[PDB]
């Protein structure tokens, strides 16, 4: 009795989405598609949500002249795979409404990812993407009849895109893809700029940092920057993965400002631990700057049972304890060697270091050096000239030192007040509200 | 394969016609087949990992000579034969001191994203064993330091591994900035701090670098009597040109209404 | 890793570099993309006996990239690589965008028609009527006019009416597609006039030729051609036409032009 | 959501601040600041 009720509503998915984007697909360019076209994401993964079944929708697929809507309503009523993906292609070659050849070659095919039987459909699911690579290819040699695979069939591609991540991941990697991507980028490089090219350099990012080292750099001559970040979320996780290379590059004072705003820039909701557990790498950087605050202000409950190292972590390191160092790093280092961690436990002692010399320089105007040598666990006053010389390193506030005996004649620095310095950055402060006065005039320019 | 290929075992490096000869031999070794798209008939990949061996003491020959580009031509190369499809490579001992001397160089001319690119390409054997990587990351601590003192307290255990050439280029990195803040003719001596140049209370080696290529920090004073920093200290000249960010700020105003 | 290998001088292991090249140059991208100075080394080299695949590989580097002159530069230095190597995206994505130069070049050859135009390599236009040796293979009049009137160059245009056992209609119709279109004058006049001198001289005399250029051309050396041979032959049921069309189209002074070829 | 790496991986609490401040220092916060005062 519940599954007579997807006969009715998930027929009027494919009749109100499907059959409105392709018959309002049709005219009026550009409307043609993303007004409930690009609607495909959410309501195709509630299709993979919302709901034998795997046999049905997939036979007698093109008929002839346009009597999809008998055809669907036969899916609808026979609920009373060898051959059976394919059979789309078997029926006929597909032949007129190329705008439904990837939707068909998507939304059908596509709930086996969710199945999960990843044994005898994922190389199914293979030779699918290989008609659907055949579409990909053959849209430039064999299809020069009119747009329809950017203006709808590239959103729709990108989508299946991911969708072809989702196959080649659960079994090995990808090589050919990657090239075969590029070619992909080429075809959308001068003509009609996609993301695809960042979809699987996500993913190349993501494979690689477990498994290839040498592509930041090629990322570096290769930084098309693509300022249009629709979604965000995708643009979200992709300074997610750069703030984790900048942070393996040891670039740290970019990574704090760049991966808050990857924090603030993520919407999400589902507190299962989606965003918190890439948070907590996020802040690693935070980790790895000398300056936290206690993480009280970023804890869900949920990421506890994750974090049961972080926060005795961070409690290390508001403290300098060698025996907490060191305990935390053999007993609690597990579970982050998953995600990359051992390149704080070189430099926690440095972390150390810059939290006391913070707490102590904005404290003191004058410290003195064999008494900074004994603030934390220092050694000796030449260890301490030393970490003084370390502690500019950059070129921190004044510590002159009194180069008789005096130790350090160090003072605060001044001119801050509201002179100069302030009316310097406030021409880039407006510049930036000048920027948001052309988001003004864009959204103007929307309609 | 193909004779006089091992066979310089003790007498490995007297003499640079030995060793250019057997750049010749190398030169036809890879001239030989190819680098690597051939895997099947596994022979045909132990040509390649004896030609690994051979160019690993090659690039011994080429460190014992002397030569910059040719080691890191055989160290990108043989960086690429431990970037083989080989699953089955053996125990090569040669590949810790020779990833030793690559870090060692590799921080001697200042690459720290070079060397934690080679920390990241190989987070497996780096943990406990490959101990002359081990220790270049111990090393990594001492400089995460922001070794001076430590560069002596860390040179106290290398004595003879032939890494003479690049920690040689190591004290040469060893820097210069408190003779870019109180030096230049008179601190008595800088001598506590265990940096290796400011060793040698007066010879003319540290004459010649108190006095090295003038006074690092450049015009208008000496670190006799020191700048602090470099004097700047311009103007607010900048108040002119801000006022030009202005101008072009109203016609961007204008641009917008 | 291979400007290593690049140390060497030799080419008889830059062979084996080559074939490297090809192989892991979708991984090796920034490989390149500073070794485009050794690219030039090998390029400029009169003695490096592959500075055309050397060209071949910096059109990786900079298919990679995506640059337009370095384009120019493989049309030029890459020879016969760049000529017989057509099956495929990556040469067709910078050879066509070769062909928008070379038609940006056309377009500068009718900037200034009386010499002193910008040179051009024989390569760029070899590659033109090498890819328009396919559009007379492929014969369709498409393929014909398209290319024909992109050069905006009479001569193979003029040898697109030499194609084979077709054109029934592109010798009547071809004057009805050109003016269909027109937008300059400067050399639709002798594109009109050549086009007329055939149909002169055609298998089959035509009236529809004459009836447009006699009024987009106005010649009075036309309309006495069309009276000197409509009378020669001594029939007026077929210059019915065009001179009841020379009253009933034509408008003063060009009766006036006529008039004076009228009694020779 | 799965963003294609993701799913692979006021009580007591905002006291903490306080509370990480003085773990080790302090601990007490009475019994050796009220008896400071004769201490010298």
């Amino acid at each position: 009795p519940p599954p007579p009720a997807p006969q009715d509503v998930e027929m009027k998915e494919e009749a109100a989405t499907g059959g409105g984007s392709t018959g309002e697909a049709d005219g009026k360019t550009a409307a043609a598609a993303a007004e409930h076209s690009q609607r495909e994401l959410d309501t195709v993964t509630l299709e993979d949500i919302k709901e034998g079944k795997e046999p049905r929708f997939v036979l007698r697929a093109l008929r002839m002249l346009p009597s999809t809507s008998r055809r669907l309503n036969h899916y609808v009523l026979y609920k009373a795979l060898l051959p059976f993906l394919e059979e789309p292609m078997d029926t006929e070659a597909d032949l007129q409404f190329r705008p439904r050849t990837g939707k068909a070659a998507s939304t059908p095919l596509l709930p086996e990812v969710e199945a999960y039987l990843q044994l005898l459909v994922v190389i199914f699911m293979m030779n699918s993407k290989r008609y659907k690579e055949a579409q990909k290819i053959s849209d430039d040699l064999m299809q020069k009849i009119s747009t329809q695979n950017r203006r709808a069939l590239d959103l729709v591609a990108a989508k299946c895109y991911y969708y072809h991540a989702r196959v080649y991941e659960f079994l090995d990697k990808l090589d050919v893809v990657r090239s075969f991507l590029h070619a992909r980028l080429r075809t959308a490089t001068l003509r009609h700029d996609a993301d695809g090219q960042a979809t699987l350099l996500n993913l190349l990012l993501r494979n690689y940092l477990h498994y290839s080292l040498y592509d930041q750099a090629e990322k570096l001559v290769s930084k098309s920057v693509f300022p249009e970040q629709a979604n965000n979320n995708e643009w979200a996780r992709y300074l997610y993965y750069t703030g984790r290379i900048k942070a393996i590059q040891l670039e740290y004072s970019e990574a704090r400002r760049t991966m808050t705003n990857a924090l603030r820039k993520a919407p999400q909701h589902t507190a299962v631990g989606f965003k918190q557990t890439v948070h907590k790498l996020l802040i690693v950087v935070e980790l790895l700057l000398g300056e936290i605050p206690d993480r009280l202000q970023f804890r869900q409950p949920s990421l506890k049972r994750s974090l049961m190292p972080y926060f005795l972590l961070t409690q290390a390191v508001r403290t300098g304890n060698l025996a907490k160092f060191n305990q935390v790093l053999d007993q609690f280092g597990e579970k982050f060697q998953a995600d990359g961690t051992y390149t704080l436990i070189i430099r926690l002692r440095h972390n150390v270091i810059k939290t006391g010399v913070r707490m102590i320089s904005l404290s003191y105007s004058r410290i003195s050096l064999a008494d900074i040598a004994q603030k934390l666990q220092l050694d000796s006053p030449e260890d301490a000239e030393f970490i003084v010389a370390k502690a500019i390193r950059d070129g921190v506030i004044e510590a002159s030192i009194n180069h008789e005996k005096g130790y350090v004649q160090s003072k605060e620095m001044i001119d801050i007040y509201s002179t100069r310095e302030p009316q310097l950055a406030f021409h880039q402060r407006i510049s930036f509200c000048l920027d948001i006065h052309n988001m003004s005039v864009k959204a103007m320019r929307f309609p | 394969m193909y004779e006089q290929l091992k066979g310089e075992w003790n007498r490995k490096s007297p003499n640079l016609s030995k060793c250019g000869e057997e750049l010749g031999r190398l030169k036809l070794v890879l001239l030989e087949l190819n680098f690597l798209p051939t895997t099947g008939t596994k022979l045909t990949k132990q040509q390649l990992i004896l030609a690994r061996d051979i160019l690993e003491i090659g690039a011994q020959w080429s460190i014992l000579r002397k030569d910059i580009p040719s080691f890191e031509r055989y160290m990108a190369q043989l960086k690429c034969y431990y970037f083989d499809y080989k699953e089955q490579l053996p125990e090569s001992a040669y590949m810790h001191q020779l990833l030793g001397l690559n870090l060692l160089f590799l921080l001697s001319q200042n690459r720290v994203a070079e060397f934690h690119t080679e920390l990241e390409r190989l987070p497996a054997k780096d943990i406990q064993t490959n101990v002359y990587i081990k220790h270049p990351v111990s090393l990594e601590q001492y400089l995460m330091e922001g070794s001076y003192n430590k560069v002596f307290l860390a040179k106290g255990n290398i004595p003879a591994e032939s890494y003479t050439f690049f920690i040689d280029i190591l004290l040469d990195t060893i820097r210069d900035e408190i003779a870019g803040c109180i030096e230049k003719a008179y601190e008595k001596i800088l001598f506590t701090e265990a940096t290796r140049i400011l060793f040698f209370n007066t010879p003319k080696k540290m004459t010649d670098y108190a006095k090295k290529r003038g006074w690092v920090l450049g015009p208008n004073n000496y670190y006799s009597f020191a700048s602090q920093q470099q004097k700047p200290e311009d103007t607010t000249i900048p108040s002119t040109e801000l006022a030009k960010q202005v101008i072009e700020y109203a016609r961007q105003l204008e641009m917008i209404v | 890793g291979i400007i290593s290998l690049l140390d060497e001088d030799e080419p008889q292991l830059k062979e084996f570099a080559l074939h490297k090249l090809n192989a892991v140059v979708n991984d090796f991208w920034a490989e390149i993309s500073e070794s485009v100075d050794k690219i030039e080394v090998l390029y400029e080299d009169e003695g490096f006996r592959s500075r055309q695949f050397a060209a071949l590989v910096a059109s990786k580097v900079f298919y990679h990239l995506g640059a337009f002159e370095e384009s120019l530069n493989y049309a030029l230095g890459a020879g016969d690589l760049f000529n017989v190597n057509d099956n495929s995206e990556y040469v067709e994505t910078i050879i066509a965008k070769c062909i928008d130069h070379y038609t940006k070049q056309c377009v500068e050859n009718a900037d200034l028609p009386e010499g002193e135009k910008k040179p051009i390599d024989q390569r760029l236009e070899g590659i033109v009527n090498k890819m328009f040796q396919r559009c007379l293979d492929d014969h369709k009049y498409k393929q014909a006019i398209g290319i024909a009137l992109e050069t905006r160059r009479l001569d193979v245009f003029e040898k697109t009416i030499l194609e084979s056992n077709d054109v029934p209609g592109m010798l009547a119709y071809s004057l009805k597609l050109c003016m269909s279109l027109m937008q300059n004058k400067q050399f639709r006049n002798k594109v009109l006039r050549v086009l007329v001198k055939i149909y002169m001289n055609l298998e089959k005399p035509d009236f529809i030729n004459v009836c447009q250029c006699l009024i987009f051309l106005d010649d009075p050396q036309a309309v006495s051609d069309i009276l000197e041979k409509l009378v020669k032959e001594d029939n007026l049921l077929m210059a019915y036409q065009i001179c009841f069309d020379l009253y009933e189209s034509a408008s003063q002074q060009f009766l006036s032009s006529v008039i004076q070829n009228l009694r020779t | 959501m799965s963003e294609k790496k993701q799913p692979v991986d006021e009580d007591n609490w905002d006291d903490d601040n306080v509370e990480d401040d003085f773990s080790n220092q302090l601990r007490a916060e009475l019994e050796k600041h009220g008896y400071k005062m004769e201490t010298s």
